[PDB]
DNA sequence: CTATGATGCC
DNA sequence: GGCATCATAG
DNA sequence: GCATGTATTG
DNA sequence: CAATACATGC
């Protein structure tokens, strides 16, 4: 516990206990380099707060909101494991608010798409799912025994700690009932909703039509053509103002997120006007900080120890 | 009124006219929808006789509303009798109603329903009012906005509507409100939704038309219908006039029937209004600024006698709207929502809505980067005793019991300590500050707003010409 | 390969365009007793005398009966008319118009009248 | 949807 | 006979 | 990224 | 049939 508080003080976020227990698990597997204990076997790397666990942050300006923050990792998303650097495959805890625990572990390929795929509710589940999926992907049999042994250790540790190993747990299916919309990232929004349905309202445009709007705007051949084409974004932003004035904050939360998912620099400012404010209105100030810093410095290489 | 021919009939748009006989104009649009079986289709029919040569034709065109479709042109070489017969027969087949007595129309289930359509210069005026009128009286811009109301935002794909068609739409929204009020999502709700989507043409692409299930969609539909009515009144008002005007806008100005006088920038009134504009820019609407370019004095006939001067608590409050519809207000003043409109769309009831924070009302102007000119109107409103509301309750109007207006208690708002006076009316200067109203049970309204019910309690006083200045975009 | 008299909206006042092999007038038939398909489709390009002002006629239905028809006007340019004609022929037959000579009846697509 | 055609109804 | 619920075909 | 097989509606 | 769109593999 004595090495936990410095970790969580650095991130301004609380980390669940499975994170630290998995640290101890990997330490027992390989005391010399626990973070990379699965790197020789799986090609995966423990990073982020594990970097603090490894003491590798002691080489040093250190901005942890960007540490391994991939191009499409939403502020809700805290990268914890890296895989293929060609596709920027990675796994991370997903937190809807800075005061809550992660709801599950998601995976994304930042060079492939913006979709975050649920991968269990804890890192044991995430690594087991990746391991099992690769076991069939691996075109060999001799080089599998090591994976069987490490997987055996994974299963026994999860059983001893009382963790379910399902890809989708009970708590995730409960959150999904609280999930109000997928918002191009597929992970769902959690916003306050009172007994009069106050707190959220849907966008004036469908998701497919929103993606079409983004395509037609980003592909405009001149800035004058964009300004003429910009009319639907301006309209949607005015209605977003209307909604926030009536406490339906999540709408302004969602629209910016879609632009965050779209990825074009032409939308960096407008999202910076929508997403931070929405987080401020939602009292998620840390996410406003994260989105400000990421939009100002959204890079394709993000290991702060380089 | 003026009877236009469908332009899509290129072979006959310039050589032919729609047929008319007194009341009966042989032109008709039918709509059908059934979300149970996911039908959403239109059918237009028009009898056209050529202008030059004596030859009649029936034009039919059909498809999904919004998406242009299959058409047919049947020529008759002047066989007007046969052509009229065919017209009436098809009208009956598709509607189960006879065409000639179109007056008594009765839609039947599983058949198309009808709808109703609209088918020596000494220009003496101040130059500033001239610019204002030309800005608001620009017919081109009204046409362009109407075309945008069909091909930009598909709210009225096929065309326009009549006042009475809108009223029937409101009737259907009332039936929807009644249905939804009991939370029953079975068959009657689906039929009521069918009636709504029949009366007001929508385009859903292919995705089954969804059920209207919550209050938010009700209110959005209500605002759409309101915008339809606004466009209708704007085109009615912009009717051009002859008789030696030498500046037709002067007759348009008479149609405003509202004195609008230019104010000097150095006058106390102009400076104070600028102070009020600037001091009350909410901090959470920071994507743009606003500059006061010019300010006009308002004198609307008949309002003076109506003002509730006896009532206390008189303040100057904002009212924003798009550049184009202002022509209607200056001619007719602000109106309460229509009687037939569903009450449950307005979380605190019907009436006239005002803010005291410039940017909150200003959000209703929809100004743009390309089109940077918007207007905000200031009106003196005698609120009298306000009824205090913490949480949404659409039934606020019954709770008045002697009060004259409702106040929705927002988190951020000016405090009366900073209030000043203008011509004996209270001017609520900002900045906004915390008001110590909070809710230990539910949400908290972001900002106050004040609503009045008697139309006689509003007196428009100045019209503000405002440059909305947007900023960097990436 | 006569101009259809049944096209009352166009008979009398124009001459169908062709070019040797490439005859932009044709009637296609498809019979298929398994599915009780028996349908025809005529296509005809017509030129104005005064100006280069063309029209594409399509007519289709169950054999013998006029069924339905469509007039797509191409006063703009005859090349547009060739585009519509040839593209539609490919869509409807899976055979190109330039290669129409080597026709191979694929199932469920039109063949022409020899 | 055109559009004929069909049975079955009145 | 005549019209219409209905087919299905295109 | 390209064209289109297919299902769906007028 | 038109006609539009949505999954459809190389």
């Amino acid at each position: 516990s004595d090495l936990r508080k410095e970790v969580e003080n650095h991130y301004k976020l609380s980390l669940p206990e499975d994170f630290y227990h998995f640290w101890k698990f990997c330490e027992e597997l390989d005391p010399e380099k626990p973070s990379d204990s699965l790197s020789a076997s799986l090609g995966l790397q423990l990073v982020g707060p594990y970097d603090i666990l490894a003491g590798k942050h002691k080489t040093k300006g250190l901005n942890f909101n960007l540490h391994w923050r991939f191009y499409y990792d939403p502020p809700e998303f805290q990268t914890i494991i890296i895989g293929d650097n060609k596709t920027q495959y990675h796994m991370g805890y997903f937190r809807d608010s800075p005061d809550e625990f992660p709801v599950y572990v998601g995976i994304n390929e930042a060079k492939k798409n913006c979709i975050i795929v649920p991968n269990g509710d804890n890192v044991f589940a995430a690594v087991k799912l990746f391991l099992t999926k690769k076991l069939k992907e691996i075109t060999d049999k001799k080089k599998i025994n090591l994976l069987k042994n490490i997987d055996e250790k994974l299963t026994e540790a999860a059983r001893e700690l009382g963790y379910s190993l399902e890809q989708r747990t009970v708590k995730m299916k409960q959150r999904d009932k609280k999930v109000v919309t997928k918002t191009f990232h597929g992970a769902g929004l959690v916003v306050p909703v009172d007994k009069n349905d106050v707190g959220y309202r849907e966008l004036p445009e469908t998701d497919a039509d929103l993606k079409r709007i983004c395509k037609t705007i980003v592909e405009a051949a001149s800035d004058e053509e964009r300004l003429k084409a910009f009319a639907p974004i301006q309209e949607m932003m005015t209605f977003v103002q209307f909604a926030n004035d009536e406490c339906d904050y999540g709408m302004g939360l969602e629209l910016g997120m879609d632009l965050f998912c779209y990825g074009s620099h032409y939308f960096h400012k407008v999202a910076g006007q929508l997403l931070p404010l929405a987080y401020n209105l939602l009292k998620r100030n840390l996410f406003a900080e994260i989105i400000e810093e990421h939009l100002a410095n959204r890079s394709q290489e993000n290991i702060d120890q380089l | 009124g003026k009877a236009p021919v469908d332009p899509e009939c290129t072979a006959k748009v310039g050589k032919a006219h729609v047929y008319c006989e007194g009341n009966d104009v042989y032109d008709v649009m039918l709509n059908q929808t059934n979300l149970q079986f996911n039908n959403n289709k239109y059918y237009l029919i028009q009898l056209l006789e050529d202008d030059a040569q004596r030859n009649f034709s029936v034009w039919m065109r059909w498809g999904r509303v919004g998406k242009m479709g299959q058409h047919s042109l049947v020529a008759c070489s002047g066989n007007l009798n046969k052509a009229k017969e065919i017209f009436q027969k098809k009208f009956l087949d598709k509607t189960k109603n006879n065409w000639e007595d179109r007056e008594k129309f009765e839609k039947v289930p599983g058949k198309y329903d009808m709808l109703q359509m609209d088918y020596k210069p000494e220009s003496q005026l101040d130059l500033r009012v001239q610019e204002l009128i030309k800005l608001i009286c620009n017919v081109q811009a009204m046409e362009e906005m109407m075309m945008e109301m069909k091909y930009n935002t598909k709210k009225a794909p096929l065309g326009k509507l009549t006042v009475a068609q809108i009223k029937a739409g409101y009737q259907s929204l009332k039936k929807i409100e009644d249905c939804i009020r009991a939370g029953q999502h079975g068959r009657a709700l689906m039929e009521a939704c069918n009636e709504f989507y029949t009366r007001i043409p929508h385009d859903f692409g292919l995705r089954t038309p969804p059920l209207i299930r919550t209050q938010k969609e009700l209110s959005e539909k209500i605002q759409l219908l309101e915008a339809l009515g606004d466009i209708e009144i704007a085109i009615k008002l912009v009717k051009t006039e002859l008789q030696s005007p030498e500046h037709p806008l002067d007759q348009h100005y008479r149609n405003l029937h509202c004195a609008l006088r230019p104010l000097d920038h150095e006058s106390y009134e102009f400076k104070v209004i600028s102070q009020y504009l600037q001091s009350t820019h909410a901090p959470t609407h920071s994507d743009y600024t606003m500059t006061l370019l010019d300010l006009f004095e308002v004198e609307k006939d008949g309002e003076k006698e109506a003002f509730r001067e006896d009532l206390h608590n008189r303040m100057l409050l904002w009212h924003g709207s798009r550049m184009s519809n202002w022509v209607g207000i200056l001619s007719h003043g602000l109106r309460i929502a229509p009687p037939e409109a569903p009450i449950t769309g307005y979380m605190f009831g019907k009436g006239i809505y005002f803010a005291d924070m410039s940017s909150k009302s200003a959000n209703y102007c929809f100004a743009s980067r390309l089109k940077n000119t918007g207007l905000l109107l200031l009106s003196e409103v005698a609120l009298g005793q306000c009824n205090e509301l913490l949480e949404a309750n659409p039934k606020a109007e019954g709770l008045l019991q002697g009060k004259h207006s409702t106040k929705g208690l927002g988190k951020m708002a000016p405090s009366s300590a900073h209030f000043v006076t203008l011509n004996g009316s209270t001017v609520p200067l900002g900045p906004a500050s915390d008001t110590g109203i909070l809710n230990p049970d539910g949400y908290t309204l972001n900002y106050n707003e004040y609503i009045v019910y008697n139309p006689n309690q509003v007196r428009m006083r100045y019209l503000l010409k405002v440059q909305f200045n947007f900023l960097q975009l990436w | 390969a006569p101009v259809d008299p049944e096209c009352t909206a166009k008979v009398g006042k124009a001459h169908v365009y062709c070019e040797g092999n490439d005859v932009y007038d044709v009637m296609l038939n498809q019979t298929n007793l398994q599915f009780n398909n028996n349908k025809y489709y005529l296509i005809q390009l017509l030129e104005d005398d005064a100006q280069r002002n063309f029209s594409v006629w399509m007519r289709w239905g169950r054999v013998g009966k006029m069924g339905q028809h469509s007039l797509v006007a191409c006063s703009g340019n005859l090349n547009k008319a060739k585009e519509i004609f040839q593209k539609k022929f490919l869509d409807k037959t899976k055979n190109n118009w330039e290669d129409r000579e080597k026709f191979e009846k694929v199932p469920g697509k039109y063949d022409m009248l020899q």
